[PDB]
């Protein structure tokens, strides 16, 4: 469920290797974004050599 | 709900007049991108269902 | 004393405003 | 049990309340089940319920079964207007405790009721109290 | 021993009871039968297992050790627990 | 001969109790109520 | 569908059949768009084409 | 689009990594950072534990973000606006599914926003409020608590009730940036006496719980099953008693009649994403279905609970005509199993609807 | 991505990679993708997030 | 006083509140044993275990003196029935002391003692929660040191089976890095 | 009756200091008994004058009339017609 994704996400980051260690300067970056408009710009012809690769 | 069929139509017309957006050389590194990881995967395509089946 | 604390005015809360304190705080 | 009672004959005079009384009572319980059927009781206990002159039992059914006719559930209302028919057969006309000015108004309306029993035993007692 | 020489003991169990009563007029909790009773929670037949009898008997001690049945009991097992079931997604329907 | 199989699985009382698919609840329809699965008294 | 009197109903041409051969090769599968370019029912360009 | 997404970063300038999943907002300060006294808190704080060391190397706090509080505000003014014609009954079922479609998906994090606690509290008021609307009364003594509470076996609405809860209040000033903890409270709703009223809250088990519940009870039960196959003897249903309810994926769920069915089933959560532009309806529990993932919650409790709180059989009756029916007692009252209904919901209580002490009103006398 | 899927023949979880080396083997460390919304999770050694700057 | 406890639990939100709400009733402090009792009971009853009820107890504690003392206390009161509440229960409790413990509210503990001259197979399981909790917590290494100067004898001790008993527990249970000294002793 | 004031007794007492120290209202004697019975709740009780024999009597006619008087029983009924109450078990308790 959603919920249990978001704990699976959670300890899925504070389960990395050095994580959070800053000594050397390293850096954690999250981003979190949308494929803004992709159903509408999907492209049909396109869409059914995709399809044939699969079935 | 009238206004968005309008720009529709709109989009769909301007998609005819206009031609692919995805021109082709990009199309064409999509399909064999695609095709790399599939073959990486030993991914067998899926068939069309038989008469016969037990599912 | 309003202490910044409750809301500017009952109108539209729901609610009767009262705020009494935190009888167990420490 | 009909047979029994009318076998009895007046015999069972004493009876008659303990049983009313269980007619009433199972006349609420739990609807669908058992409505139809304690209705269907008075029904074929009408005949008993009047020979031997219990008036007030009379008037009990007559109002009683006669505020029932505002059930949804046309399997019961239908068990329900057949009492009131075999009611009509025993007691008669100027007799009947709903007077008729109050009860054939109150059918009128029933007859779109679509599902069967409800119909029959309708269009039965619209027809003994028209004729 | 024609009736049921299982039966009987059970009946004999009750007649202990009764003795308990003598002592016991109206037991609750810590009064010792109880105490030890909360403390701890002639061949009889070995290999495998015997599927579950309504009643939860133990085959003999020289059992075949094969089941030999008309399935009756699972299914009548079976059945009545799908009743169960039936109870309540007969009430689901009530609220609505 | 004993009719074995491997492992032994499970038992039967429960191993068919809760109806089946079924699926969840409605599209989620406010008319459904529902919350309560036992009644009452 | 058919009953419309604007629909064509009669034989193929031989530039309708270059113009459809081509457009279908051009985006395949897609009838309601060759459709009206052709000027023919959905339906019935599918039917010629097979 | 740089103005749809979000970013942020960790570095030893920037101790806290912010970050939105799903419906969640979710913060995560490590102790390895200044973490300063190390605290427990409400479940709203989750402990994130090094599974390798297991130690708490890091603490993430939820908080229910802002796009779905929206969703829920508007799902309440849907109920409102949407209803002029519906019966009473029927709102307050509109209310109780969008109520726990809230919580059972939320839980934990609706603790921790107080946003949210306002809104409930005053979109409970609102609702109820309208109810009132449909007799034509706004008069508090008028419509009692009870009334509204009771569940409808007893004749009541059953409206599940989050909002007479404290909410906590402490300086602004301060609350706007250090997390100063709370000095005081505000009533969120009224009570007729000091009384109560049970929230949902408590009665269903936080997310974290049931989490680490679903581990044990999964590992514990492929434990039955090996000893189950050493002793070749199958698994009976006592052993399973224990954990029978319990596990993410409701453990009893594999034991479904139709299993077979639903093992052939296939990406059925994101059917149900996008089963709204299919149907017109809005699903609130598009997340979860209990056919695979069973039932997550039981609210049984919560009607006990809240039968005593109003005082028992004895307590809510007290308010209804029920004296007046004459009926020895109330086990056995059994219910009718734009029209009357409505009509007949005023008799019940219409010894509280109508009271000798009011605020204002003009004593009538009735015709005869 | 491959890294991420693993191998078919031993394929990883949610999130976990076959090694420690293979986490500390790139940037891009954690990628979630819930229908069109994209969440992700970087580890720069401060090298790596210099050039990045730079470009 | 004891329904008064738990329609003020039920209602709240948070732990804090029901403090709040309890206290703020400003029911006979006496009682504030059985009071406690009742939180014990009234969530460990309650289905499964929940981070709530666990810590209001402990709270309870730190705002007056003796809410500790009734605490302890009522672990005691355990004893009777380590072996008599039902296998589930144990399963909130093992835990839910084990929230009490970590966060300080340990050799309180010493009084319980691994035996199978009397131990309960309840008990037994109780126990074996405790840990399993309290480690996830402390890590096993915390643990180490608060273990290595707490003077925990009836559970740490003669009784070289015992020490069988000890150490292959630990072993069953799993931790068994902090039986260590133990096996040296057995040697 | 209602939620807020059920109770009959006061309520008789009332009505009769009230009636019997009006000028209004026409009583023959000063001596007399007021009887108040609240339908809504089932109710009955009386206030006033007595002599002997008239409470036993008053009494046990009362608790009679509440289980008896077809009127009552209309009544009764009527409210659990409106009501669409309708009992589980036969026979009564």
């Amino acid at each position: 469920p959603p919920p249990l994704l978001v704990y699976k996400w959670c300890q899925g980051i504070n389960n990395l290797q050095d994580v959070w260690e800053t000594s050397e300067g390293e850096c954690n970056v999250m981003l979190e974004s949308r494929f803004e408009k992709m159903y509408e710009k999907i492209d049909l012809t396109l869409l059914n050599r995709l399809l044939r690769l699969i079935v | 709900t009238r206004l968005y069929l309008k720009a529709e139509q709109e989009r769909q017309h301007n998609y005819l007049k206009d031609g692919p957006y995805i021109t082709a050389e990009e199309a064409v590194a999509v399909y064999t991108t695609t095709v790399h990881w599939l073959e990486s995967r030993r991914f067998s395509p899926i068939p069309f269902p038989p008469l016969s089946y037990k599912h | 004393m309003y202490n910044g604390i409750g809301l500017p005015t009952p109108r539209g809360s729901g609610t009767n405003g009262y705020v009494q304190r935190n009888l167990s705080l420490v | 049990f009909g047979t029994v009672v009318n076998a009895l004959g007046k015999r069972v005079k004493p009876y008659l309340p303990q049983i009313c009384g269980t007619v009433l009572w199972r006349l609420n319980n739990k609807s669908a089940k058992v409505r139809q059927q304690a209705a269907d009781l008075i029904s074929r206990t009408a005949v008993v319920m009047k020979t031997c002159q219990e008036e007030k039992l009379m008037g009990h059914l007559g109002v009683v079964l006669y505020e029932y006719l505002g059930e949804e559930y046309p399997e019961v209302l239908g068990s329900i207007l057949g009492a009131l028919k075999a009611i009509v057969n025993v007691i008669g006309m100027h007799k009947m405790t709903p007077p008729i000015k109050d009860l054939l108004p109150r059918l009128t309306p029933i007859l779109k009721n679509r599902h069967e029993k409800v119909q029959e035993n309708c269009i039965d007692l619209v027809g003994r109290i028209a004729d | 021993w024609g009736k049921g020489l299982a039966q009987s003991r059970q009946q004999q169990q009750n007649v202990e009871d009764a003795m308990k009563e003598m002592q016991k007029p109206l037991a609750r909790y810590i009064d010792d039968e109880d105490l030890d009773r909360m403390l701890r929670e002639r061949p009889r037949y070995s290999g495998p297992a015997p599927p579950p009898n309504r009643f939860n008997i133990w085959p003999g001690y020289r059992w075949d050790g094969v089941d030999r049945s008309n399935g009756f009991e699972q299914k009548r097992f079976a059945r009545l627990a799908s009743k169960k079931a039936v109870e309540e997604l007969a009430y689901k329907w009530s609220v609505e | 001969n004993p009719r074995t199989s491997n492992e032994v699985q499970y038992d039967q009382r429960l191993f068919n109790q809760s109806k089946g698919m079924d699926s969840g609840f409605a599209g989620g329809e406010d008319e459904i109520y529902n919350v309560y699965d036992q009644a009452w008294r | 569908e058919w009953l419309d009197p604007s629909i064509k109903k009669t034989e193929w041409s031989r530039e309708e059949e270059e113009k459809l051969l081509h457009l279908a090769k051009l985006m395949p599968t897609q009838w309601r768009t060759i459709a009206p370019i052709i000027g023919r029912t959905a339906a019935q360009c599918l039917e010629h084409y097979e | 689009q740089w103005e749809n997404s979000f970013v942020s970063v960790y570095s030893k300038d920037n101790p806290n990594l912010l970050f939105n999943m799903c419906g969640f907002e979710c913060r995560i300060l490590p102790k390895c950072r200044t973490s300063y006294e190390e605290f427990t808190h409400k479940d709203g704080v989750w402990n994130l534990q090094n599974e390798v060391t297991k130690e708490r190397t890091a603490q993430c706090f939820l908080r229910v973000d802002d796009e779905s509080m929206q969703r829920f505000h508007n799902r309440v003014r849907q109920i409102l606006m949407a209803s002029g014609s519906t019966t009473f009954t029927k709102i307050v079922n509109k209310w109780n599914t969008a109520l726990i479609g809230l919580m059972t998906y939320f839980r934990e994090a609706v603790v921790n926003t107080q946003e949210l606690l306002d809104l409930l509290v005053k979109c409970e008021n609102k609702i109820q409020t309208r109810i009132k609307i449909g007799l034509n009364s706004k008069m508090p003594s008028r419509f009692p608590p009870v009334v509204f509470y009771t569940p409808k076996e007893l004749g009541g609405l059953g409206m599940l009730s989050m909002g007479h809860v404290l909410i906590p209040q402490s300086d602004l000033r301060w609350s706007k940036q250090t997390d100063v903890g709370i000095t005081h409270f505000r009533s969120g709703m009224s009570h007729e006496e000091d009384q109560l009223i049970p929230n949902l809250y408590r009665y269903i088990q936080p997310w974290e719980s049931e989490f680490i519940d679903s581990q044990r009870v999964w590992a514990e039960y492929a434990l039955k099953r090996q000893e189950a196959i050493a002793q070749n003897r199958r698994l009976t249903l006592e052993d399973l008693e224990d954990s029978w309810d319990r596990g993410i994926p409701r453990i009893n769920t594999l034991f479904q009649k139709d299993r077979h069915t639903l093992a052939y089933d296939k990406g059925w959560r994101v059917r149900t994403d996008f089963k709204q532009y299919q149907v017109l309806k809005q699903n609130p529990f598009w997340w979860t279905h209990q056919r695979h993932d069973g039932k997550l919650w039981n609210l049984n409790n919560y009607r006990t609970d809240m039968i005593q709180a109003l005082g028992g059989v004895e307590g809510i009756l007290e308010h209804t005509l029920f004296k007046g029916t004459y009926f020895p007692t109330w086990e056995g009252l059994f219910w009718e199993k734009n029209q009357i209904p409505n009509r007949r919901f005023t008799l019940w209580w219409s010894p509280t609807i109508n009271r000798a002490n009011v605020y204002v009103g003009f004593q009538v006398q009735l015709d005869l | 991505a491959s890294e991420m899927a693993g191998p078919p023949q031993m394929p990883n979880d949610f999130l976990s990679f076959q090694d420690i080396a293979t986490e500390a083997a790139h940037p891009i460390r954690l990628f979630c993708r819930y229908i069109d919304r994209i969440h992700i999770f970087f580890r720069f050694t401060a090298d790596e997030a210099r050039d990045l700057i730079q470009r | 006083f004891r329904r008064t406890i738990y329609l003020a639990i039920q209602s709240s939100l948070d732990f804090e509140e029901c403090a709040h709400k309890l206290l703020k009733m400003e029911f006979p402090e006496s009682q504030t044993k059985e009071l406690c009792n009742m939180i014990l009971d009234c969530c460990a009853q309650q289905r499964t275990y929940e981070k709530f009820f666990g810590l209001l107890a402990g709270r309870f504690c730190m705002l007056k003196k003796e809410y500790m003392e009734s605490f302890e206390g009522i672990f005691k009161e355990q004893y009777d029935t380590i072996h008599r509440l039902e296998t589930n229960k144990l399963r909130n409790v093992a835990k839910m002391f084990a929230h009490l413990l970590y966060t300080d509210s340990w050799s309180v503990l010493e009084c319980i003692k691994l035996s199978e001259e009397t131990t309960t197979s309840s008990s037994r399981i109780f126990v074996k929660i405790f840990f399993q909790e309290l480690c996830e917590y402390m890590g096993l290494p915390k643990l180490n040191a608060r273990l290595k100067d707490e003077t925990l004898q009836p559970f740490f001790e003669d009784n070289p089976r015992n020490t069988r008993f000890a150490i292959n527990f630990f072993t069953s249970i799993g931790l068994g890095g902090l039986t260590d000294e133990l096996r040296e002793h057995l040697k | 009756g209602d939620y807020d004031s059920h109770d009959i007794e006061r309520y008789a007492r009332a009505k009769f200091l009230d009636y019997t120290t009006d000028n209004m209202s026409i009583y023959p004697s000063p001596t007399g008994v007021l009887i108040a019975i609240d339908l809504a709740y089932n109710l009955h009780s009386a206030y006033g004058n007595w002599f002997p024999g008239s409470k036993p009597l008053i009494q046990q006619a009362m608790a009679k009339i509440m289980k008896a008087n077809p009127a009552l029983y209309v009544l009764r009924e009527r409210i659990r017609k409106g009501l669409q109450l309708y009992s589980s078990e036969p026979t009564e308790p």
